[PDB]
């Protein structure tokens, strides 16, 4: 059970990471519009 | 209740929470006298 | 007793670990994806100077 | 504001009279907070916890 | 005099445009006084001016001016004052030996055994083995003259008050409120900008402290306590402990 | 002392009454808040005398 | 004397070929004594007078209040700890750090707050000292005297070069007191008053060779 | 020097604001130029470069001391069975009975007699420090501090401007961890026990278990 919750939190936060570090590369710059 | 030199006085504290409902309808009567500009 | 259990239901543990190893698999994650950020984010812009954001 | 705010709260309970502790031994009534918490593993051991 | 900032860069007087001429502040904000209901007389020309003249009490720059020879004075006695009735009763409700810190109540504890204690802080405590008779005695005659002093503006020739030249003369065309000759040991007035703000720190710690001694005397009479004690006590307890709890203290 | 602690309130129930609606007409009216600023303020320093009253009044009691 | 090249010495008559060039005389204190040859850049020279006369004045600071507290506890005055090298815990103590002997004064109770105000008050008047600030901006580094000579001793600079080697001079004894105290406490174990009164009891056994098997490496 | 914020006259100093100028041979040319030198110890351009490529070494030394104290000791809290999980007992661990084992586990190194490690230490040491001093195979007509070639295999020091800026970070790193290393010498020799447990002590209870709490501790008699 230890194995499947140590790879859970590796998948989970492999995901969370993705989530919280691509709104910080620059999100709001990846508009149409341009100013 | 309120203290008692205060009942008479309570009669309208029982009107006072009421009021702020009375200040979202006095922005729309002040929005229709300027006819909703 | 009968069977066995990680016996953590309850009790409250931080981000829910008990064994140290779940801890690094925590910084671990976040510490090789932060470091693939820092070293990728010489490609999202130089947004040094003040008024350098999306603003209006 | 909220920080000094806060302090309110603190000074209430530590200084100016106390406030109601429903755990108190004798039934809850209104106790001065001698000894708050100030374990940060403690304190921040709340907001890591599980929903 | 070259005054480099005190945390940074450069320091001194910024502006004094904040105390003098049309824009300064003043005892009302602009939305509520504008600049035209300021009196006529009230200009940015004496510190502390915030154009507050309700009742019409100043006529012309010149009763204003000798009003303000009654306004300074009035301060820097009140403000020696007001260090000197919170100082000796902190002293004593901390521990020293004072015995009548609290200012209402020191003339009569000095009435005929004498012997009011002093405390030459932090150099120990001194008794003071001078009776009644001697402080009504040289209090007169030791402040008669310094009082004449500033009427006939004719100081003694000898420099032995305190002076950090020794200029053994006398000058008497100084300014009255403002003899900074001798009265200046550290200085701090070669800089006519900076000592004109100077001023504006001393006025305004002076209007402070007549406040305050008016507080003294007034929380004195009504609680029976001197400022010390109702200040610690105050703290202590803040919605129990109130003019409103005083008042009216002696119904249940 | 009850009875001039009531009239004392009952006064402060008038002079802001006064106020909620005089203020914003005094406020919004052109060049009203010129011409009657004196006005206002003695009705609020009259409110704030009102309060200070009613609140030492209430330690009589 | 104490100035140019007929001045005094650090070996005195037999000193005439032992001090260096540099050594010229024109700062004060100088009596030729460069024997490692630490100052014989003219850069660090200046640096190390500045740290000669900083040191200094903290140690004439040092010597006189390492010592007050203890004569006056020999005249009656309880201080808690009156001795300099146990005077320091006395801010733990049961009713804190009062000053002379009154709880109506300083009270202390807290260390770190009576070093985080030392910290933020010392570290702006240390930063006064280099930079400039309200009682100057361009003086002297080492001798300011614009309001740090409030009583005029900075006039006849003939007679002000005397005062700074005056300074200097008491200022070398006090570092080698200050050096003293720390050495006759960690040897001893009492105060150096302590130290006086015994010497003055019995000069014969009370010296420092009654001390010298103290630490020696027994195994 | 570039306008690289960390170099030239306009440059960030030791007392900030209160700084004044700065020591003439200080320009603001090498990395870590907070004007500090009130000793005056480095006022010759010569003996200056030396204590530059003396710091460095030191540097680079007590920053992978500084992360070799830490981490047997917080392995060593989390179950990782060392013989002293603490960085100053970690040399007695060679005279214990089953000897020295690397991450206590018996099947690694194993090490038996320390006349072995020490002999291995000195032929290993004295053959690179003297690569370090000139030449050797990893390269030889190199750059005293930053050499790189062999020494930069993932090419971090490539663009000038990147290479003046990491050694800004590679010597406030090493200053940082220099002024760490003699807080685990000061606070082992003061405390008794390891730095992270100093830390955890500090953390449970940061009023009492400050330094203040060892004040009296070397006081004579
Ligand atoms: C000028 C300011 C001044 C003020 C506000 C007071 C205030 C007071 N004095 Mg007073 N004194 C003042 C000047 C002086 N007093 C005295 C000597 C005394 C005595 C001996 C006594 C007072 C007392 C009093 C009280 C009388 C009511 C009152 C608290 C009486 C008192 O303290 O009763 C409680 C009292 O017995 N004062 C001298 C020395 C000549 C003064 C010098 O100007
Ligand atoms: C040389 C004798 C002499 C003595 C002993 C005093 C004494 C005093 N004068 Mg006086 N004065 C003297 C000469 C003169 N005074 C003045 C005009 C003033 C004014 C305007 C004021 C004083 C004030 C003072 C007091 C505090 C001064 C101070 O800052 O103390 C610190 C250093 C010692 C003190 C009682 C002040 C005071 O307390 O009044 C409220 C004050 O405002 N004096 C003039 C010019 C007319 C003088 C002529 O030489
Ligand atoms: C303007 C405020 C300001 C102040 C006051 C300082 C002060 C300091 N900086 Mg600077 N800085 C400041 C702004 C800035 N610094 C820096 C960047 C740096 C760096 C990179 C460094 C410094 C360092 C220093 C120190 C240099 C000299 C020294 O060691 O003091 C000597 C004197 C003391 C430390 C006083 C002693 C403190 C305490 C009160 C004594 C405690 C007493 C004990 C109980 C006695 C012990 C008992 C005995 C028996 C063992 C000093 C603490 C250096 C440092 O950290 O070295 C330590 C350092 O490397 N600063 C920046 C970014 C540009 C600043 C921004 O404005
Ligand atoms: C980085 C260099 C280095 C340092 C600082 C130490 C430090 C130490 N070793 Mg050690 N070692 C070092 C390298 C080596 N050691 C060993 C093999 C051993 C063994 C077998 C043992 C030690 C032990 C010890 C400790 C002695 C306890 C003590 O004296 O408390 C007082 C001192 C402190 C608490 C720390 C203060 C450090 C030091 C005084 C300041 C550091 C600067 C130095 C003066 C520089 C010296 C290095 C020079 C040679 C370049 C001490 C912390 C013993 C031990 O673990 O006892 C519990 C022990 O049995 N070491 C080898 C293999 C040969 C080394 C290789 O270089
Ligand atoms: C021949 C093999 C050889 C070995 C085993 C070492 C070993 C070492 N050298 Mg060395 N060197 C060697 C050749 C040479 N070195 C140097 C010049 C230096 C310098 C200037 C430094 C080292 C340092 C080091 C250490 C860290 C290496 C590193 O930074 O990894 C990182 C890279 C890839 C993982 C390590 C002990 C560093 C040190 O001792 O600080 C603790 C250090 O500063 N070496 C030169 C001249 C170009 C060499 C020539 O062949
Ligand atoms: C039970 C325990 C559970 C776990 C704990 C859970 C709680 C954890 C909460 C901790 C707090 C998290 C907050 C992180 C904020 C990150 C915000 C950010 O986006 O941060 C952004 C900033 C960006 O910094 C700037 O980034 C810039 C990017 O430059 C690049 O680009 C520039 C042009 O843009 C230039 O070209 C330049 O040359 C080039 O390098 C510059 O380099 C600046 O120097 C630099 O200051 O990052 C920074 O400041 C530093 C960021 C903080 C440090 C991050 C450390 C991560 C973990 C490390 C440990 C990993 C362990 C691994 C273990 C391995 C073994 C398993
Ligand atoms: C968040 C609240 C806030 C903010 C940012 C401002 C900001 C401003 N006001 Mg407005 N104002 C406020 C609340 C606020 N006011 C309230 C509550 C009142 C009713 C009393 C007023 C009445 C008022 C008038 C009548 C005038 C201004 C004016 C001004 C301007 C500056 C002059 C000044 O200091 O005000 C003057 C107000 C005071 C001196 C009040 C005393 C405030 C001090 C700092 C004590 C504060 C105590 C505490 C920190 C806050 C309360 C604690 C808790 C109850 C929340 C400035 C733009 C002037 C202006 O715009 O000129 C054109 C002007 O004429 N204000
Ligand atoms: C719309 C908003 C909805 C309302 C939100 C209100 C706030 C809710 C969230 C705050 C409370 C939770 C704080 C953190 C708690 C925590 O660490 O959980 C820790 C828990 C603990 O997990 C369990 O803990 C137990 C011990 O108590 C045992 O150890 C168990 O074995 C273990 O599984 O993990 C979870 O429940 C799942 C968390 C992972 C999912 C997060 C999704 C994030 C999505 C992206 C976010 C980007 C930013
Ligand atoms: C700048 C200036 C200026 C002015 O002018 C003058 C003056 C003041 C003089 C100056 C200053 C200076 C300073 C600050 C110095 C300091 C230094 C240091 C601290 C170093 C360290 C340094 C430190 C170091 C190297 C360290 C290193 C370390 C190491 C390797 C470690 C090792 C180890 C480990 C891993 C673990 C095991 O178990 C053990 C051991 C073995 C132990
Ligand atoms: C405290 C107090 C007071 C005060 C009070 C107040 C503050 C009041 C206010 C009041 C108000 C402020 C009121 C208001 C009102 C309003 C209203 C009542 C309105 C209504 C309306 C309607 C009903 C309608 C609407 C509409 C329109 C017009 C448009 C849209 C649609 C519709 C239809 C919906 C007094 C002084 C008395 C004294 C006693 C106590
Ligand atoms: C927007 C700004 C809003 C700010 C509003 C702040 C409101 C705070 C409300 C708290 C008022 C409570 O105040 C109240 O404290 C104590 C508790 O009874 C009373 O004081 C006294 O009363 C009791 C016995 O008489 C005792 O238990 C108290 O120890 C004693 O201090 C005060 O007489 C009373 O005034």
């Amino acid at each position: 059970m230890l194995t499947l919750k140590i790879f859970v939190y590796t998948v989970v936060t492999f995901f969370v990471c993705l989530f919280i570090f691509g709104f910080l590369s620059n999100d709001p710059a990846r508009n149409p519009g341009k100013n | 209740k309120l203290p008692e030199a205060y009942a008479p006085f309570a009669p309208i504290v029982d009107v006072l929470p009421v009021i702020p409902v009375f200040f979202i309808l006095l922005a729309f009567v002040w929005q229709a006298a300027v006819s909703f500009r | 007793l009968v069977d066995e259990r990680m016996n953590g239901d309850g009790t409250g543990r931080p981000f829910g670990v008990n064994d140290p190893v779940l801890g690094w698999v925590l910084l671990g994650v976040f510490g090789t994806m932060w470091a693939i950020w820092f070293i990728g984010q010489k490609d999202l812009g130089d947004f040094e100077d003040a008024d350098d954001g999306l603003k209006l | 504001m909220l920080g000094l705010g806060a302090w309110l709260l603190v000074w209430k309970a530590m200084y100016f009279g106390g406030v109601y502790d429903t755990w108190a031994p004798g039934g809850g009534d209104v106790r001065v907070i001698t000894n708050p918490t100030t374990n940060a593993a403690v304190i921040f051991g709340y907001l890591v916890k599980s929903p | 005099k070259a005054t480099r900032g005190w945390l940074g860069g450069q320091g001194g007087a910024a502006d004094l445009d904040k105390w003098y001429g049309p824009d300064r502040k003043l005892f009302l904000p602009s939305g509520l006084y504008d600049r035209s209901e300021i009196p006529e007389y009230l200009n940015g020309e004496l510190a502390g001016d915030y154009g507050y003249d309700p009742l019409g009490l100043g006529k012309d720059p010149e009763t204003v001016a000798k009003y303000r020879e009654n306004e300074l004075l009035h301060a820097r006695w009140a403000m020696l004052a007001a260090a000197g009735i919170l100082i000796p009763e902190g002293l004593q409700a901390n521990g020293a030996n004072i015995k009548g810190g609290t200012w209402f109540e020191t003339g009569a504890e000095m009435l005929n055994g004498g012997t009011l204690n002093y405390f030459a802080v932090p150099w120990g405590i001194v008794s003071n083995p001078l009776p009644l008779f001697a402080v009504i005695a040289v209090e007169v005659g030791l402040m008669g003259a310094v009082e004449f002093y500033r009427r006939n503006g004719t100081g003694p020739a000898g420099y032995s008050p305190g002076i950090g030249k020794f200029d053994s003369s006398v000058f008497d065309g100084l300014d009255p409120l403002y003899p900074g000759g001798p009265f200046d040991p550290l200085g701090l007035a070669d800089d006519p900008e900076v000592l004109q703000e100077l001023k504006v720190k001393e006025i305004k710690n002076g209007r402070l402290a007549m406040v305050s001694v008016l507080g003294f005397a007034v929380q004195s009479y009504v609680t029976g306590e001197g400022p010390y004690a109702n200040w610690t006590k105050h703290v202590a307890d803040p919605f129990g402990y109130n003019l409103l709890t005083v008042l009216g203290a002696e119904e249940r | 002392m009850t009875s001039i602690l009531q009239v004392a309130l009952l006064a402060l129930i008038f002079v802001s009454f006064a106020l909620v609606v005089g203020v914003p007409v005094v406020f919004a009216t052109p060049n009203g808040w010129t011409d009657n600023k004196g006005a206002v303020f003695s009705g609020l320093s009259l409110w704030l005398l009102l309060v200070f009253v009613v609140g030492i009044l209430n330690s009589f009691v | 004397e104490f100035y140019g090249p007929n001045r005094a010495k650090w070996l005195g008559p037999y000193s005439e070929n032992a001090t260096p060039a540099y050594l010229t005389g024109e700062f004060p204190g100088d009596y030729g004594w460069d024997t490692a040859g630490l100052s014989a850049d003219p850069e660090t020279f200046k640096r190390y007078r500045e740290l000669e006369l900083i040191h200094a004045r903290w140690a004439m600071l040092g010597a006189l209040g390492c010592i007050t507290p203890e004569l006056l506890a020999k005249s009656g005055t309880q201080f808690g700890e009156a001795v300099w090298f146990k005077a320091g815990a006395q801010i733990f103590s049961e009713g804190g750090l009062d000053y002379l002997g009154n709880p109506s004064l300083v009270h202390a109770q807290n260390i770190v707050a009576t070093l985080a105000v030392q910290v933020i008050l010392m570290g702006l008047v240390e930063g006064y000292r280099v930079n400039g600030g309200p009682a100057g901006e361009g003086l002297d580094p080492l001798y300011p005297g614009e309001s740090f000579d409030p009583l005029g001793l900075a006039d006849d600079p003939d007679t002000f070069a005397e005062l700074k080697v005056k300074e200097i001079k008491n200022g070398r004894l006090a570092m080698f007191s200050m050096f003293g105290f720390f050495v006759q406490a960690i040897v001893t174990g009492k105060g150096p008053i302590q130290n006086l009164d015994d010497h003055l009891s019995n000069p014969t056994v009370n010296n420092a060779f009654a001390f010298a098997t103290k630490f020696t490496p027994s195994a």
